[PDB]
Formats: structure tokens, C-alpha cells, sequence
């Protein structure tokens, strides 16, 4: 909270968003923020006959 | 001949009414068995349709090319291609009671 | 099937030059192929089948990409989800069949 | 020239057309377009067009919202209702404004058409609503006042401290456009799966054609962003 | 909160025009069966979602 | 005839616009309107706008993409995604692609201002981008192709079947546009304080104005709104 505070950042992520399409605002705001993500072996090149 | 240019089938997949299709003869089975049967002898009489119209179109090339380009045959195939699929037609003829069954068996 | 159109269109007179047509991915073959999907569903199955739910048939529909698009509400009878799971597809070919 | 690669829609296809639905249809648009087109359309023509409805009904013998006329089945609530569906086109230019007190007697059944002989600068568009049913013995007479607004407004904003005593603020539908829904339909083109088709459906009151909607619509738009130029 | 709708197109108007909540509590009218099994139309306490 | 009442902005103003950032302003507003003025344009701007880059390179001595050039730290890998980030403007009108001759000698890193020397028409518009880092001794020849695209093309669709052997097709993003930002705020006029007003926050690659990018998403929107006359 102490971090998110000093960068400039909501509580908890809770930020309100826009749609891309529409551009209205959504009725809740949502988490938002950065997550670490692996791309695992079980890739579709592979699986597909 | 049946109108293929005025079908009423539809032309892809479509969620029919299972009652309404076994509503004649009390069995779904029996009556998709008939469906088929008239299937066949609906797409036996498109193709022989379709064959005697292209063999009208056909052009005799003497040229070796692997692939040829005949427009008026293509129009004509992609026509024939368009229209609803033989158990379909099946399908719309037995809803609309234009197909005649017998069990033979039964009748014996 | 895209093999019959082409020889009725009378772009190619051998099943030979069919094939490379359709192995070269032409305009041609996914004109082809749109109108020869329409009517004839295909079967999706997910193991284990353990009811008849299990294999159910579906209009196929021409889509981008190599993964199989399923309906969200065929999930619960297939217990499919999107975590990785795989689906076999089975193409019925007779009239009787269809 | 340099629009060369960009694919773009040759016209917009309109697939049934009555006096109050309209199908259309717009096809090859570039992936993501269509939500832009729809969006901005329907927002555009929901949000602007203008148009004319009842505001104010005073019966006689009547004096709140929650009474009953002697002698028709229908309360004063459902006859608020079925008033608020009369729809009117203008027929006289620069009316904005009109005061009309009614007198039907004899009928068993009161229409809109029955204001149209005592209405003048207006025509009543659907003539056949039924307002009240009553016995052949009973008259009734009405004031009801016509006023140009825009969109829905409900009673509390139509209403006015001036209005006389006994008269009824009534909920007033404006927009001559009902409802406006748009979706958006992978569209192939060649080799591409991802080109999109927009489809348009506008249901309408009668005073304004649904392509003539759309054409209004478009207008406004162009007007506003030929300012970016 | 509180209005009351000749129909659902009157209500969708007012939702289309952002004049009234998709959550509101709202009357309107239109076709709900009766005690005796039928089809008539009567003023239900209703929301517009 | 019936768009009298109806409040349209005179032009769009300028408040502060450098090459790379810019900030816009459309005012009065109808309300509701801010909202699909600037939806439609942020979609068009981050969408359709045409830009340039590279598409396919070729260092000599080197085969294939997984290879190491001698003397140089980063792989031919690292030397691609790097290429991929240089950015161009145009100055020669008329000039749609070019192909650029490319060989640096005797520096301890080779920058995309050093480029320029061989480009006649476009110009690096970020020369502190480091290609590579190579030895004093590292002579470094390669070949790159600079064209127009529209958004994102991959390295599969850029691969030419008669490019000459060891050519290194590229991803390219041709995207000018690096974000676009609105904001809606309340204008008042005279009396009524309902009036909206839009903000516009527009960061490009210094490949098009912001205020080019913004006529060019207008002119966009107009040819698609026009077939709906
Ligand atoms: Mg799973």
C-alpha cells in the first residue's frame, strides 16, 4: 500500500476502466497492475494434426 | 424434377423441431432412415443434373495444362454449389409430406 | 469433397492437380470449403466419454488460427475447459450419417 | 492513393425496410471498425433526434393520477399509458405548441384517431390506439397539451408550476426512434476470416423512415469530425 | 425509481437514453398469466434489467 | 432542417503540439458527443494510420537469423529486434520504399544515426537507438528495405521469393501512433452548463503530426460515414 501510494497507483489496483470499443467506463472498477507470465511447452504448433 | 432454383431448405445446419419430424410415423429413426433413403435418390438426380450441364458447357482443350479456366462452367458448378444439400432437401420434402414410404415387410 | 468441386468446376481434370491446389492453400479452396461446410456438421469428442454427451455434432465454421472454437455452453456436457484440453474431431460422410 | 490497401465498404446493403423497422447491412469493414460505426451510429441516434408527444392530460372529475373516471374500464393510470404511446408528426410548420380540448361522446371505444379532428397542427400516426373503453352513455372530456422536446423525459422535469389545476404530468416519449441494436459478423474475404460485417437494426415510431435515421445519423457525425480538418 | 412503463419498448427507450438504472425498481405493463391460467395484461413491480 | 438548435464546436484548437506530443480541444459539445467523437478517434488513430519501416535485412557473412556476426556482442537476433525499433520520417515526397546500403567501420557501436549517411529519403527520427556493439576492428556491411504499412505486418507475409539469398525477412510496426488520451469535461454556454468539451492527448513517433494523425483519423471517418448517404 506504502509503494502503491508513493508510485501513484489506486489501493489494491482498484482503478476504473475503459472499454476500447465503446469508451464508456465500466460500472466497477477493476484490479489492474503487473503480473509475471511464463509461456509453457504445450503450444498449439504441436498439437494440431 | 424438384425446383432447386425455389428450395425452401435450409441451406446450412439448423435446429429443427424432432417432433414435428416423427410426427407421421411415431419413430425419429424411421423417419431419418426414409430421410436418407430420399437423399440419395435426391443426390443421384442432382448429379446426373449437374453432369448433363456441364457436359452442355464442357470445352474440349487439346492444351496440357494442369489447370484450366472455363467461366460459364465455373458459374454453372458454383450455382449447383450454392443450392441447399441433398439431406436437406430430404429433410424439407418430409416436413412438407412430399415423400411416399412403404414397409414392405408390413405390407407382406 | 473440395477434391469433387474442383473437378465439377473444371479447374482441374485429376485428383493429382486437386491435391496440389489444396496443398497450396489457393483463394479457390476456402471458397470452396465455405460452401462445402455448410450442412455437414462435424463431431467433436472429448475423452473420456463417459455419456453420450460426450460426442455431440456441431456446424463447423471457417476460423484463423490452429485451435478448435467451441460453444461455452457444450462445456458442462463435454467437462471441457480451456486449461489446455484437447477435442477429436470425427467427420461423418454418408447422407445417413449427416 | 494511398488508401490502396485499406478495404473499405462499396455500399450499405438494406435487407427489409417498413414504415417503422429497417435491417441494413455493411460489409467488407477492417477489423474493428464495425464497433466503431455501431457505436458512434447508435449513440448518435439515440442520443439527438427530436421529436413530439403529450405532456399534460386533465380530465374532468379527475384530480390526481390514481382515481377512477366514472363509466370507462380503464383507470386514469392506464389511460396516462396508453396516451403516452400516441405519436405525432408535425403537419404545420413552426408549431411547437398546442392546447387541445377533446369532446367524443356516443362511442364505446376512444381512439387517437378521435383527436385528429380536433387537433390542428399535428397528425396523430397511429390513429388506431385504443385510449379508454367506456359504455355508450358515457362522455369524456379531455385537455391534452403537445410540446417538441428531445429523448425520454419522465414527469418530474415536464412538469410546470403554472399548469392549470387538475392536470396530469405525463411521461413524454420524444425520440421517434424506439429502439437501436447493431452486430458485428465475421466477414471472409479471400484468404482473411477476420474482416468484419456490420448489421444495423433501427425500429421507429413512423414519424421518420429508419434509412433516414441512419442518413441523419451519419450527417451529424460527418458534421462533427469535418472540424478536425 | 419509481416510473411506470406502458411496455417494454418504453422501457428500453428510457434505458437507451440513460434515464433510468438498470437495476431500478420500475412498474410496467405487459402480458403475465392470471390465476385462472390465462394471458392478460396487468402493472408488475419489476426491474429494468 | 431540423439540426437548427442543435450546438456544433466552430474549429479544434491547438493548445500545445510539439512533433511527438500534442493537446487538442473541441468545444461546445452536445452531451453524449464528446464521448463518441473521441471513442471514434482513438480507435482510428491507434488503428489505420500508415507509417514506415523495415522489412527485410541482410548482413553479409551471416546465413540465417540464428547466427553471431564475429566481433560483434549482440547475436544477429538481438541486432533484428533492435532494427525493428528504428523509426522513420519521410522527407522525400513521392518515395514509398527504398533500399539502403549500409556499411560501418571502426566504432565501438553502431547507432541508427548511423543510417543516415545512406538514407536519401527518410530520416532516423530516434539516432541514439544502438544497433549492436562491435570491436574497433569490426567492419559491419548489411542491407535494409524500408517500406509503407499500415499497423503490423509479420516477418511471414515480408518474405519476398525472389529476395537474394541470406535476406532476413523483419516484423514490422508501422504504427505512428504511441498512445492516445481523452477526457471529457462540462463547458458551459451562457446559460446551460450542460455542454461538453473534449481534451485530446495525442504521443506519436514524430513520423506525423499529432494534428496530421487527427485530420487523417477525420478523413478517415468522414469516407466511411459517407456511404451512408
Ligand atoms: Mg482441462
Amino acid at each position: 500500500n506504502e509503494l502503491t501510494d508513493k508510485a501513484g497507483v489506486p489501493r489494491f489496483g482498484h482503478t476504473y476502466l475503459y472499454d476500447g470499443g465503446t469508451g464508456q467506463r465500466f460500472d466497477q472498477a477493476a484490479t489492474v497492475g503487473v503480473i509475471y507470465m511464463l509461456k509453457l511447452g504445450h503450444m498449439v504448433d504441436d498439437k494440431m494434426h | 424434377m424438384q425446383d432447386l432454383k425455389n428450395t425452401k431448405a435450409p441451406v446450412s445446419t439448423a435446429t429443427l423441431n424432432r417432433n414435428e419430424f416423427d410426427s407421421k410415423t411415431g419413430n425419429i429413426y424411421e423417419a431419418i432412415s426414409i430421410a436418407s433413403k430420399r437423399a440419395v435418390q435426391i443426390n443421384s438426380d442432382i448429379k446426373k443434373e449437374l453432369l448433363e450441364k456441364l457436359e452442355e458447357f464442357a470445352t474440349y482443350s487439346d492444351s496440357l495444362e494442369e489447370v484450366f479456366e472455363n467461366k460459364e462452367q465455373i458459374e454453372v458448378s458454383k450455382f449447383y454449389e450454392k443450392l441447399p444439400k441433398p439431406h436437406a432437401l430430404a429433410v424439407q420434402e418430409w416436413l412438407e409430406d412430399k415423400i411416399y414410404y412403404r414397409n414392405t415387410e408390413k405390407d407382406a | 469433397f473440395i477434391i469433387r468441386k474442383l473437378i465439377e468446376r473444371g479447374i482441374v481434370k485429376t485428383v493429382k492437380s486437386a491435391k496440389k491446389i489444396i496443398d497450396k492453400k489457393e483463394p479457390v479452396v476456402w471458397d470452396i470449403l465455405e460452401n462445402v461446410l455448410k450442412g455437414h456438421p462435424v463431431l467433436l469428442n472429448r475423452a473420456p466419454t463417459l455419456h453420450r454427451l460426450g460426442i455431440q455434432a456441431f456446424q463447423p465454421k471457417l476460423i484463423e488460427g490452429k485451435a478448435i472454437r467451441l460453444h461455452p455452453l457444450a462445456c458442462t456436457a463435454f467437462n471441457a475447459d480451456f486449461d489446455g484440453d484437447q477435442m477429436a474431431v470425427h467427420l461423418p460422410l454418408g447422407p445417413e450419417a449427416i | 492513393m494511398a488508401l490502396l490497401n485499406f478495404q473499405k465498404p462499396d455500399k450499405v446493403i438494406m435487407i427489409d425496410s417498413t414504415d417503422f423497422e429497417g435491417k441494413f447491412e455493411f460489409r467488407p469493414l477492417e477489423p474493428g471498425y464495425g464497433l466503431t460505426v455501431g457505436n458512434a451510429l447508435r449513440r448518435v441516434l439515440l442520443s439527438s433526434l427530436e421529436g413530439f408527444a403529450i405532456t399534460s392530460v386533465r380530465i374532468d372529475g379527475v384530480e390526481h393520477e390514481f382515481s377512477v373516471v366514472p363509466g370507462v374500464v380503464e383507470d386514469v393510470t392506464e389511460i396516462i399509458l396508453n396516451l403516452k404511446q400516441v405519436r405525432f408528426k408535425r403537419q404545420i410548420d413552426d408549431v411547437e405548441s398546442e392546447t387541445v380540448s377533446i369532446s367524443v361522446s356516443g362511442k364505446e371505444q376512444l381512439t387517437a384517431g378521435d383527436f385528429q379532428k380536433f387537433i390542428s397542427g399535428y397528425q396523430v400516426l397511429n390513429p388506431d390506439l385504443v385510449i379508454c373503453n367506456m359504455g355508450p352513455k358515457v362522455s369524456i372530456n379531455m385537455e391534452i397539451v403537445i410540446e417538441k422536446g428531445r429523448g425520454y423525459v419522465p414527469a418530474e422535469e415536464n412538469k410546470k408550476s403554472n399548469a392549470p389545476l387538475g392536470s396530469i404530468a405525463v411521461d413524454s416519449v420524444y425520440t421517434p426512434v424506439k429502439n437501436v441494436k447493431y452486430s458485428i459478423e465475421n466477414y471472409r474475404v479471400e484468404q482473411k476470416t477476420d474482416y468484419e460485417k456490420l448489421v444495423f437494426e433501427i425500429i421507429t415510431d413512423g414519424s421518420i423512415h429508419p434509412k433516414d435515421a441512419l442518413t441523419e445519423a451519419a450527417k451529424v457525425l460527418i458534421h462533427h469530425f469535418m472540424l478536425f480538418s | 425509481e419509481g416510473l411506470t412503463f406502458y411496455s417494454s419498448e418504453e422501457v428500453e427507450i428510457a434505458f437507451n437514453e440513460r434515464k433510468v438504472a438498470l437495476n431500478a425498481i420500475i412498474k410496467v405493463r405487459t402480458k403475465d398469466f392470471n390465476e385462472a391460467g390465462e394471458l392478460v395484461n396487468k402493472i408488475i413491480e419489476t426491474t429494468v434489467g
